[PDB]
DNA sequence: TACCCCCCCTTCGGTGCTTTGCACCGAAGGGGGGG
């Protein structure tokens, strides 16, 4: 006859389908253990029931046909809590919960499923076994149940089960802790569970899942630098990688040029030759980590804040904390988003991430502090035609700051000279013409090699811009064009489109003004008749 | 005890098994307290480890209140339960309501507070609260009473809502009463006072048979499609006419009578935008014909009960925003305008949101089937805001527009 | 050699308009910390 203190999760199985049909120091010891299971209430003997089939430590039996078998349970932790999120704790003991996995009574309808009659003697768990894919939802459900009550009596007690153990952390000193493990000692040993433990115990850091977690502080596992001479596509992935792991505390790692080199090679064996940037990013790079940087706890008293900066080439760093020179993480963001971008939008979506991450993390949002003027936010999101919005935020003086290059005009200039541009070409010879047309009659149309109606109209544009003044006026007929340059790009993935921005630049006033064309209306018939041939 | 109404899904569909997104602290104690506060009253029980399917939930507030309300997306659970709650029991949608003078929406929520639910259909109505930072798993519940978000619900509670009601129809046959959801439509030809003291009756009707309730009026007469008209000027320049050109070929999709051959022969020459050009007969001629085309109603716009409705929504800066219901594009069911409420520049994803809220109240009343939204947002963007500001008690289904749009063609 | 959980970077296929290119997105490889 068993016992259960706690009542049996009930467990079902797939419908329509039924259950299918060593160790080395312990082999013929199984039969002790068996009938030290069977005399320790754990297994119960059976009879003729069903025709199954089943395969210091224990023997431990592979439940890997009856796994797809049993129904589906709830995946009660998906994320890892990060360190930054966590509190400060004066003292975080650990206590062996290893032989309470058995101690979990099974359904009583369920057991029947459960038969190891493989020595033939009968037997069949009565208890939740071990590699079963519902023993440890299960298990650790009963778990949270057991401990609800002493969570509810003690509220600054902190308990996670990380495998075999059960790390409790307190705000209390240790003389006053060892009251506190007693307590909860003897609440566990009221079901029927002990928890002593000599190994592991008040043996700070604990390195957890890459953590050192010492009691007010954390850090990451040291970083191993790798110094050979030449690298293979292998070698910059894995520097890359760990270089990501360790931005997480150490601000001011970029990657993009490095990440740059593995495009081109697809094979894991070529050792590519490095160029001079990837080295300097490389140089930059081991300068922060030769000196570890650990960060702070979260306190739950005071705000938090989060500062953006840039450093060029298309990359932000960040560093959110709660008191300065705190930090409580650090972070970049350098996705490329878009073929043709500007800097703000960079920035919109590095607060947007933060932002997220803070809620994920701490489930707040923290106040900004970026390097922008508000008049330049206000100028670009009340013209842009997307929708967007900016948590609580402040403006600090920091270069090198964020500001629109340059910007059109929504009237056209006086006395301003009119450009009339065009293009044609041919999708199967790869011909193009693209010149402009002007009012006072300059008439201007350069051949084109290897080039597409969308690049023969932006070079167009770029011819147009190449030979005027200050002040003009440019009518195109391709909404391509007028969807980039509205947009006011600072990049691109192209050299045509880089060229043109910084055409823009040295201009004082730009207007651009579209009109559809093949319709007869103003100089685009003139000029689609000058490029045809 | 009362029968529970057998509810099954269509063989071949599984439940919902969809994950949560990460909520505010604030927006998890305020679950949390509502969660208890409901357990204690036997609406919803804790579920063990065993119940593998989960649903969204958020906690929204109301206007001119300061408690929380739980809200449970069911978008996945109301489409696999389509067939029970439109062909076997759906609702009748009178089809002269638009055609009233004023219609007050009333919560009637409550009410499904005292209904049981069907044994088996318990499991699948599960929803987790979680935690912060992932350091203690959420807690798991289910619905005992009949849930609210679920369009089934409707469904079931018609058979007494009928009885509730049927006292107040037949006093009254001048009103138009519509369910969607919990929101109760009632539309009247009557006057201000006249309509007040008709709620204030039936709100103690309502309170008669026990239902919990502790400027809702809308004014379809007003709610007309914007008509695109040009914009006269004084002095037209050559950048004018290209524009005007550039409209009217764009509009000629949406009327087909549109000409500008005539609009075209003043610009024949290279011109100057600065410089001016006078107008001539003809030109002037086949601009009034235009305009005349664009005084008049659409031509071949016919609604559609069959196919679902597209929603488009246009920020046009100023704190402005077009938006068009149709169901097949380029021929407008509905075209219209909206503004702010206050301030100068307060909020853009508030803005956004009850302009979304709006329409689709305004769907709901004319057609009564959920347009289904293409919003000018990121997709980060809205699902991390899209929720502060929202005061509803249903979601409509949305899909985002990364394309940049150039059309500036519905706002003077 | 499985099979998963979160992150970053590059790649590619599909998709939609800006229309036979080009932009945008989400799913796949590789990397990082692990079960
Ligand atoms: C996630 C977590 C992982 C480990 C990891 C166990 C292992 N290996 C140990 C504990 C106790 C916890 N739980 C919590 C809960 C709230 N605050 C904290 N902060 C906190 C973290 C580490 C130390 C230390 N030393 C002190 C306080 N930990």
């Amino acid at each position: 006859v068993p016992i259960s203190p706690i009542e049996t999760v009930p467990v079902k199985l797939k419908p329509g389908m039924d259950g299918p049909k060593l160790t080395e120091e312990k082999i013929k010891a199984l039969v002790e253990i068996c009938t030290e299971m069977e005399k320790e209430g754990k297994i119960s003997k059976i009879g003729p029931e069903n025709p199954y089939n089943t395969p210091k430590w224990r023997k431990l039996v592979d439940f890997r046909e009856l796994n797809k078998r049993t129904q589906d349970f709830w995946e009660v932790q998906l994320g890892i809590p990060h360190p930054a999120g966590l509190k400060k704790k004066k003292s975080v003991t650990v206590l062996d919960v290893g032989d309470a996995y058995f101690s979990v009574p099974l359904d009583e309808d369920f057991r029947k499923y459960t038969a190891f009659t493989i020595p033939g003697i009968r037997y069949q768990y009565n208890v939740l076994p071990q590699g079963w894919k519902g023993s440890p939802a299960i298990f650790q459900s009963s778990m949270t149940k057991i401990l609800e009550p002493f969570k509810k009596q003690n509220p600054d007690i902190v308990i996670y089960q990380y495998i075999d153990d059960l790390y409790v952390g307190s705000d209390l000193e240790i003389g006053q802790h060892r009251t506190k493990i007693e307590e909860l000692r003897q609440h566990l040993l009221r079901w029927g569970l002990t928890t002593p433990d000599k190994k592991h115990q008040k043996e700070p850091p604990f390195l957890w899942m890459g953590y050192e977690l010492h009691p007010d502080k954390w850090t990451v596992q040291p970083i191993v630098l790798p110094e050979k001479d030449s690298w293979t596509v292998n070698d910059i992935q894995k520097l890359v990688g760990k270089l990501n792991w360790a931005s997480q505390i150490y601000p001011g790692i970029k990657v993009r040029q490095l990440s740059k080199l593995l495009r081109g090679t697809k094979a894991l064996t070529e050792v590519i030759p490095l160029t001079e940037e990837a080295e300097l990013e490389l140089a930059e790079n081991r300068e922060i980590l030769k000196e570890p940087v650990h960060g702070v706890y979260y306190d739950p008293s005071k705000d938090l804040i989060a500062e953006i900066q840039k450093q060029g080439q298309g990359q932000w760093t960040y560093q959110i904390y709660q008191e300065p020179f705190k930090n409580l993480k650090t972070g970049k963001y350098a996705r490329m988003r878009g073929a043709h971008t500007n800097d703000v939008k960079q920035l919109t979506e590095a607060v947007q991430k933060i932002t997220t991450e803070s809620i994920v993390i701490w489930g707040k949002t923290p106040k900004f502090k970026l390097p922008i003027q508000k008049e330049t936010w206000e100028t670009w999101w009340t013209e842009y035609w997307q929708a967007t919005w900016i948590p609580e935020w402040e403006f600090v003086n920091t270069p090198p700051l964020v500001k629109l290059w340059y910007q059109l005009e929504k009237e056209p200039i006086v006395g301003a000279e009119t450009f009339y541009v065009d293009g044609a070409a041919n999708r199967e010879t790869k011909l193009g013409k693209a010149g402009y047309v002007t009012n006072k009659g300059r008439q201007k149309v350069v051949p084109l090699t290897n080039t597409t109606n969308q690049k023969t109209e932006l070079q167009a544009i770029y011819l147009a811009l190449q030979d005027s003044g200050l002040e003009v006026n440019i009518v195109t007929n391709s909404q391509y064009a007028l969807g980039i340059i509205q947009a006011q790009p600072d990049k691109s993935e192209s050299e045509l489109v880089n060229q043109i921005i910084e055409q823009l630049i040295k201009k004082e006033k730009v207007y651009l003004a579209w009109v559809p064309a093949h319709k007869g209306i103003g100089g685009n018939e003139q000029v689609d008749k000058l490029v045809s041939a | 005890p009362i029968e529970t109404v057998p509810v099954k899904l269509k063989p071949g569909m599984d439940g919902p098994k969809v994950k949560q997104w990460p909520l505010t602290e604030e927006k998890i104690k305020a679950l949390v307290e509502i969660c208890t506060e409901m357990e204690k009253e036997g609406k919803i029980s804790k579920i063990g480890p065993e119940n593998p399917y989960n649903t969204p939930v958020f906690a929204i507030k109301k206007k001119d209140s300061t408690k929380w309300r739980k809200l449970v997306d069911f978008r996945e659970l109301n489409k696999r339960t389509q067939d029970f709650w439109e062909v076997q029991l759906g609702i009748p949608h009178p089809a002269g309501l638009k055609k009233k003078k004023s219609v007050t929406v009333l919560d009637v929520g409550d009410a499904y507070f005292s209904v049981p639910l069907d044994e088996d259909f318990r499991k699948y109505t599960a929803f987790t609260i979680p935690s912060i930072n992932n350091k203690t798993p959420g807690i798991r519940y289910q619905y005992n009473v009949l849930p609210q978000g679920w369009k089934g619900s409707p469904a079931i509670f018609q058979s007494s809502m009928t009885k509730i009601l049927e006292p107040f129809k037949k006093q009254n046959p001048d009103i138009v009463i519509y369910q969607y959801m919990d929101d109760l439509y009632v539309g009247s030809d009557l006057e201000i006072g006249q309509h007040r003291t008709k709620i204030e009756e039936l709100r103690q009707h309502l309170l008669r048979w026990g239902l919990t309730t502790p400027g809702y009026e809308l004014h379809p007469d007003k709610w007309t499609v914007q008509p695109i008209v040009l914009p006269e000027k004084d002095s037209w320049t050559v950048n004018d006419i290209q524009k005007l050109v550039g409209k009217l070929n764009w509009a000629s999709q949406i009327y087909p009578g549109i000409k500008v051959r005539q609009l075209s022969k003043l610009l024949r020459g290279t011109k100057a935008l600065t410089e001016v050009i006078p107008l001539t007969e003809e030109a002037e001629l086949e601009l009034a014909e235009n305009r005349e085309i664009l005084k008049e109603p659409v031509h071949g716009v016919y609604y559609d009960p069959s196919k679902d409705l597209i929603a488009e929504i246009q920020k046009q800066g100023q704190g402005q925003w077009t938006y068009q219901i149709y169901q097949e594009p380029f021929k407008n069911l509905k075209t219209g305008k909206y503004a702010r409420m206050r301030g100068a520049h307060t909020n853009d994803v508030k803005q956004l949101t009850e302009a979304v809220q709006k329409i689709t109240t305004e769907s709901i009343v004319i057609w009564g089937k959920t347009p289904k939204f293409k919003l000018p947002i990121q997709k980060e963007t809205w699902e991390t805001w899209w929720t502060e500001y929202w005061q509803a008690t249903w979601i409509p289904e949305w899909e985002f527009v990364n394309t940049p749009p150039l059309v500036k063609l519905w706002y003077q």
